[PDB]
This record gives C-alpha cells, sequence and structure tokens, in this order.
C-alpha cells in the first residue's frame, strides 16, 4: 500500500530498542 | 550504517544513535564566545558553562526556534565531533524541530546539514510528533513542556495540524525562576547562576502538582505533612513547604508569573477545539505528556481533572504520561530513523543537489 501507511503501521506495532 | 538522532531542545541537546533506547549525550544548548578575542574560538555545552565567567554565553534556541544559525552550526559540530565522535558525512542525520517552525528555518537546517556537514541523507521531524510515535500512536494530542517553551500539538496520522497548534512561552526555566522568587520567604537567597542550578534540582526532586491547589494550600497551612528537607552542596540543610506545589501551579495559573496566558489545561482544550469534531474523541482519548516539565508527580491526574471539567460530559479522556517522557522526543526519533519503512523517507544528497533546501517542504 502507501509508503506512509506502512510507516504508520510499523510505528503502531512498536519495536525494541538496544539498551545502552 | 547507523542513523543519528539529534534533538535540539531550548535547554538541552539530546543526541545519539537510532535503534538505541537512550541518547549517548545530553548537554546544555549553549554556545560560549570569548569576550576578549585574543584558547578556543567557541565552547559548547558543559564546557561553555564551566568557563561562563570569561565567555559571552549564547542560548540560540531559547524558546524552541533558532535565533542564530552560526551558534546552531557550532552546537551541531560539537555534537558530531565531540559528543558522538562521528563524521556526519558517514551517517543519515535525523533532526528535530519545534512545532510551527518557520519554513525558512527548516530550509537552513537542510542547507547546513548538506552544505556544512556533507550528510549523505537527512530528515526533519516535529518534536511532539516524535513523542506520540514513542508511545506507539499515530493520532493524538501532545502536551510538550520543555525548558523555554510549551506546545499543545494535535496530530492526525503523523501530520501535526498547524492551524490547531498552540504555543505558551512558559516552561521549566520559568518554574525554576518562580521557585527562587518564592524561596526568599524562607530567608533563602538563591540569586547566582550556580544557586539557580541548585533550585532547578529542588524543583526536579521535591516539586509536584496539587490535585486541588486551594485544598493543598490549606493542608500545608494546617500541618507539616508536606514539608521536605533538602541538603545543599555546602552541607547545609533547608526545608521546603507549599513551594513544592506553588511553583508547578504556575503551569495551570500563569498569573502567578504575571502572565495573561491560559494554563496548560485550557491550551490543550483550545487546541482540541481548533480540530474537526470527528477526531476530538481520538484527541481526548490520546493525551500524551512529553518533556521534562511534564515530569511532575500529580500532573497527569491534574490534567485528567482539568480536562474533564472542560470536555463534553460523554467524552472519555485518557492521559498518557510515560515515565521516560523526559526523552520521548529523542526515543521517537530513534524508533523513526531505525524503522525499515522509514528508509525511503530520508532526503538524500542527490535529491538535495537537484532541488536545493526547498525539498524539505515536499519531504518532511
Ligand atoms: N523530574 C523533573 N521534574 C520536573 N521538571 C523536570 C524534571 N526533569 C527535568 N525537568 C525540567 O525540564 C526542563 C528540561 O526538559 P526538556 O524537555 O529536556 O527541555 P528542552 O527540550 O526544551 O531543552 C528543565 O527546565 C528541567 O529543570
Ligand atoms: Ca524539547
Ligand atoms: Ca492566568
Amino acid at each position: 500500500p502507501s509508503p506512509r501507511e506502512q510507516l504508520m503501521e510499523s510505528i503502531r506495532k512498536g519495536k525494541e530498542l538496544k539498551q545502552i | 550504517v547507523q542513523a543519528l538522532v539529534i534533538d535540539n531542545g531550548s535547554g538541552m541537546c539530546k543526541a545519539g544513535f537510532a535503534g538505541d533506547d537512550a541518547p549517548r549525550a545530553v548537554f546544555p544548548s549553549i554556545v560560549g564566545r570569548p569576550r576578549h578575542t585574543g584558547q578556543k574560538d567557541s565552547y559548547v555545552g558543559d564546557e561553555a558553562q564551566s568557563k561562563r565567567g570569561i565567555l559571552t554565553l549564547k542560548y540560540p534556541i531559547e524558546h524552541g526556534i533558532v535565533t542564530n544559525w552560526d551558534d546552531m552550526e557550532k552546537i551541531w559540530h560539537h555534537t558530531f565531533y565531540n559528543e558522538l565522535r562521528v563524521a556526519p558525512e558517514e551517517h543519515p542525520v535525523l533532526l528535530t524541530e519545534a512545532p510551527l517552525n518557520p519554513k525558512a528555518n527548516r530550509e537552513k537546517m537542510t542547507q547546513i546539514m548538506f552544505e556544512t556537514f556533507n550528510t549523505p541523507a537527512m530528515y526533519v521531524a516535529i518534536q511532539a510528533v516524535l513523542s506520540l510515535y514513542a508511545s506507539g500512536r499515530t493520532t493524538g494530542i501532545v502536551l510538550d513542556s520543555g525548558d523555554g517553551v510549551t506546545h499543545t500539538v494535535p496530530i492526525y496520522e503523523g501530520y501535526a495540524l498547524p492551524h490547531a497548534i498552540l504555543r505558551l512561552d512558559l516552561a521549566g526555566r520559568d518554574l525554576t525562576d518562580y521557585l527562587m522568587k518564592i524561596l526568599t520567604e524562607r530567608g533563602y537567597s538563591f540569586t547566582t547562576t550556580a544557586e539557580r542550578e541548585i533550585v532547578r534540582d529542588i524543583k526536579e526532586k521535591l516539586c509536584y502538582v496539587a490535585l486541588d491547589f486551594e485544598q493543598e494550600m490549606h493542608t500545608a497551612a494546617s500541618s507539616s505533612a508536606l514539608e521536605k528537607s533538602y541538603e545543599l552542596p555546602d552541607g547545609q540543610v533547608i526545608t521546603i513547604g507549599n513551594e513544592r506545589f506553588r511553583a508547578p501551579e504556575a503551569l495551570f495559573q500563569p498569573s502567578f508569573l504575571g502572565m495573561e496566558s491560559a494554563g496548560i489545561h485550557e491550551t490543550t482544550y483550545n487546541s482540541i477545539m481548533k480540530c474537526d469534531v470527528d477526531i476530538r474523541k481520538d484527541l481526548y482519548g490520546n493525551v500524551v505528556l512529553s518533556g521534562g516539565t511534564t515530569m511532575f508527580p500529580g500532573i497527569a491526574d491534574r490534567m485528567q481533572k482539568e480536562l474533564t471539567a472542560l470536555a463534553p460530559s460523554t467524552m472519555k479522556i485518557k492521559i498518557i504520561a510515560p515515565p521516560e517522557r523526559k526523552y520521548s522526543v529523542w526515543i521517537g526519533g530513534s524508533i523513526l530513523a531505525s524503522l525499515s519503512t522509514f528508509q525511503q523517507m530520508w532526503i538524500s544528497k542527490e535529491e538535495y543537489d537537484e532541488s536545493g533546501p526547498s525539498i524539505v517542504h515536499r519531504k518532511c
């Protein structure tokens, strides 16, 4: 679909970030 | 291939690597210029402050908007070369900007990155929008209170609605200042910049927001339950009472600072009211607190109570105050720049060389 819609969807999914 | 994330705040610059949970560097947004001109050409952050007595100290982002680009280039140069120990020509750079940033300023950020720092790619994101992304939302309203500025930002699917953005020139700096003024009643004399730093620490450790100010004032007048001790660097111990909730009360009652502004609660409501009725349910149900000044214990409940008094009776209000909200702008940037789906969003040098700085408008 739209590149912006895929971005929005991945932001809603969330992600783990590397602990520093 | 690490992207860099730079959050240029009115008070503190936060910098690090995309994919990381926290910035590698946090330093004051100050540039120091020698008064005598006779040894380094400029100093940035902690070093500028440690030599304050021989430098002309500059605050180029005092209220969230850059007022001096040379000072800004110096902050960026210090971020890359001294703080992160990176060559900016080797990394995509994600920069943050204040909401309602003038179109000319977005162009200067873009030009400086490609022309002065030779970045292979860059992107400019609104701070408040990054805070919403940090909480896993794409629609919502952000109350971002930092050091020199507070903004209320309604967001619909990643787009900050500019007609609905409101700004208050009231934040942490004003609260610290107010606290020094009110602490004189206890015979305390905080005047020097080093003493201003002690008071900022008292604010950050012992201040809170009262659920009902009038009631809280009665409690402190009737008992000693709210009195707290604080040990100064010298070793001397001081007591703080109603000043604990009187200083943050200025966010809700700007008249305490001698300001005619509406409080943070009414500003949030005014922003919601500037938006289409169809998305208001989504705004009230997603109120995201961001920035150091929203860190106060009790602030979320106070916002819930205040907003409930202004909102339609049938409206479900939800306040989201993550415990890491002091760095949520940075965290959102780290998430954004390390996402696979974001990789095609970057403004490349090739695109910039073809279009000039104006490309930021079409891309960011
Ligand atoms: N725990 C805390 N409680 C209250 N205020 C805080 C706390 N931590 C930081 N602050 C205040 O927040 C401000 C810095 O917040 P920040 O969002 O980083 O600002 P900016 O982006 O404008 O530089 C300062 O005025 C600081 O004293
Ligand atoms: Ca900020
Ligand atoms: Ca007022």
